């Protein structure tokens, strides 16, 4: 029965991006090579290079990388996803956020 | 024996042609001192012209 | 070696000026 | 500086000497020697500014790390491309007639710290 | 031989001391430390003292 | 074909070939301190390779320098009674197939990484070679051209603004 | 082991042993590793025996070395790899810290 159970999560729970990825996500994926696995990176602050505050960077870094949460769970990444894809939102297409796996 | 060779033709006439001294088109990563040498060549190649 | 901006003599730019008005060079 | 007993005035007169090495050095000259025009101070002054410059960027990355060995790596990344644009500098410079076209190769090398450099160290601390 | 050239730059050592767990000797007036030294020959032709 | 094309000193037909005098003699133009880590990782494996090879080819030309040898003297095998005889000859030959073996291009992996690598280490490489080693560059532009490398060192670069450092060999456009 | 307690490592036990596969063969660190089992030996399990026994350290490697005041209380990273050569008062206190924490019992 485990075929039979796959088989139907898959059809039924299936479906292509149906979009672009952003630049916000491809940047992110392009720096997803700063992730450490096994281990949490040390992040450490230069005003210099990344600018903002010491505060706001950090919450900015621990939301992408320690939180964990992907790029399109972003409000002004669902944002650009929404804006630049409304062509695919007209005429009765919803966009799927979140890639399959 | 049965490819694309190489040819050995070259230059074999001009004086101090094969003194390349240091330009954008070498980087100017080559050993220090050679920065004389390349007054030198500069110095050479003003005396033909 | 390259030779610095004031210390380069246009040469190629006073042939170019003295060419004919209809020329191949020109065109280039 | 007059009111001092035997061993500090032999302390200071040590002191003063040993710093008049170019002093006493500067008259032997040599004569086979392949001169070239020296880069002026305020060139040289402009040149440090911009190392300085490079320096403040670098500083709190390399003081929150604390392996010698990715300072080391970050110094060695970086020291490449001056290292490249140091030679330049030094055979546009020794190949100098006039002050005139050394001034021009110095801020050559200043104005390639100053665009390229920071953006180079910039991309290197990201990285790290 | 060849020349003092006109420029060298020098990488400071790191790690020569560990008295007070500090790898960085030298540091500038602006109090940020030093990784890099210019070192200038201002005369081409005088003797190099002993 | 081969279950080994991993190996670092293996290669197939179309690699940058280099032959072992041309490898000594672009290792006689460099710097350790200009390369980076991973440039100074990829010279050390070519040196371990190209040592047991230098160490190999003799043993290579071996036996065509014997059958040279052996033709030189006739049709006649005096086996341990014509080895004086052979063994001139032997030590007159080898030395020639040997000398034809060290100038013949070999491909491998290392060489085409060092040479078309397009990182700093690349570009490194291929200026020092243009500029120290003209001719060594000259074969090795022909041969990097005609392998479809679009690199601004080589003097076959018709998207170039300045003229070439050296003689351009006719070739196919 | 001539500044240690045992004739051979064998004697020293489970702690000798982690000692000797903290560092590399050729490192002499490992027997200031071997001091830090000393140290520890009816301390480690005591809680304030743990404090005597890195205070222990400390003095030996001020001992061993000459030392600031300051200098071992100021140490960034207590952490040891293989090629840690006793060369400095702080790879001293870091090695025995290290013997010290193999010590059961």
């Amino acid at each position: 029965t485990y075929y039979s159970t796959n088989k139907e999560a898959l059809i039924q729970n299936f479906e292509p991006l149906n979009r672009k990825f952003t630049e916000e996500e491809v940047e992110q994926f392009l720096r997803n090579e700063g992730r450490s696995q096994e281990e949490k990176r040390n992040w450490i602050y230069n005003p210099h290079i990344h600018g903002s505050t010491e505060g706001e960077w950090k919450a900015d870094i621990h939301e992408k990388f320690d939180s964990g949460k992907a790029p399109w769970e972003r409000e002004h990444v669902k944002a650009k996803i929404l804006e630049t894809n409304k062509a695919k939102i007209d005429a009765g297409e919803e966009i799927q956020l979140k890639p399959f796996k | 024996l049965f490819d694309f060779n190489p040819s050995s033709i070259k230059f074999e006439k001009y004086p101090f042609y094969y003194w390349i001294n240091s330009s954008q088109l070498t980087e100017f990563n080559q050993y220090r001192k050679f920065v004389i040498r390349d007054s030198i060549i500069y110095s050479l190649n003003n005396y033909i012209i | 070696e390259m030779i610095l901006p004031h210390n380069n003599r246009q040469l190629a730019r006073q042939y170019f000026d003295s060419l004919p008005e209809n020329d191949i060079n020109r065109k280039y | 500086v007059e009111e001092m007993d035997t061993i500090q005035k032999m302390n200071y007169e040590a002191t003063v000497n040993m710093g008049r090495q170019d002093l006493i050095t500067r008259e032997y000259t040599f004569y086979s020697d392949y001169e070239f025009i020296p880069i002026q101070e305020d060139r040289k002054q402009q040149m440090e500014d911009a190392l300085n410059n490079l320096h403040k960027i670098i500083h709190p990355t390399v003081t929150q790390l604390k392996k010698k060995a990715n300072v080391q790596e970050i110094q060695d990344r970086v020291f490449r491309k001056l290292q490249g644009w140091e030679g330049e500098l030094n055979t546009c410079v020794f190949s100098a007639k006039n002050v005139r076209d050394s001034n021009f190769c110095a801020d050559r090398f200043t104005n390639r710290i100053n665009t390229e450099g920071v953006e180079f160290v910039k991309q290197i601390l990201r990285e790290y | 031989p060849g020349e003092v050239l006109p420029l060298r730059i020098i990488k400071y050592p790191l790690g020569l001391e560990t008295i007070h767990n500090n790898i960085f000797e030298n540091t500038n007036n602006e109090g940020n430390v030093e990784l890099f030294r210019l070192r200038f020959n201002s005369n081409s032709s005088k003797m190099q003292h002993k | 074909m081969d279950n080994n094309y991993h190996f670092w000193g293996n290669g197939d037909r179309q690699d940058v070939s280099l032959s072992y005098e041309d490898y000594y003699s672009i290792l006689d133009c460099l710097l350790d301190e200009k390369l980076s880590p991973q440039g100074l990782m990829k010279f050390k494996n070519l040196h371990e390779v190209s040592m047991y090879g230098v160490s190999y080819v003799p043993l290579y030309c071996f036996p065509v320098a014997y059958g040279i040898s052996h033709m030189l003297t006739g049709k006649v095998r005096r086996g341990h009674s014509g080895y004086r005889n052979l063994f001139s000859l032997m030590s007159v030959v080898l030395p020639f197939t040997c000398w034809y073996a060290y100038t013949t291009p070999i491909p491998r992996r290392l060489y085409t990484e060092i040479i078309c690598s397009n990182n700093a280490d690349g570009a490194y490489v291929r200026n020092r070679i243009k500029q120290q080693k003209p001719g060594i560059w000259r074969k090795l532009s022909q041969q990097l051209y005609n392998k479809n490398f679009r690199f601004p060192e080589l003097n076959q670069d018709l998207t170039a603004t300045e003229f070439p450092l050296d003689y351009v060999a006719p070739h196919k456009f | 082991m001539a500044q240690t307690a045992h004739q051979n490592r064998y004697q020293g036990g489970l702690c000798y042993a982690q000692c000797n596969e903290l560092f590399s063969f050729w490192n002499p660190s490992i027997q200031q590793c071997w001091k830090g089992c000393d140290f520890g030996v009816g301390r480690v399990n005591d809680p304030e025996g743990r404090i005597e026994a890195q205070q222990m350290c400390k003095r030996w490697a001020a001992e061993l070395y000459w030392t600031y005041k300051g200098e071992l209380d100021t140490i960034k990273d207590l952490r040891v790899h293989a090629d840690m050569y006793p060369t400095t008062p702080q790879n001293v206190y870091r090695a025995c810290l290290a013997g010290v924490r193999r010590q059961k019992f």
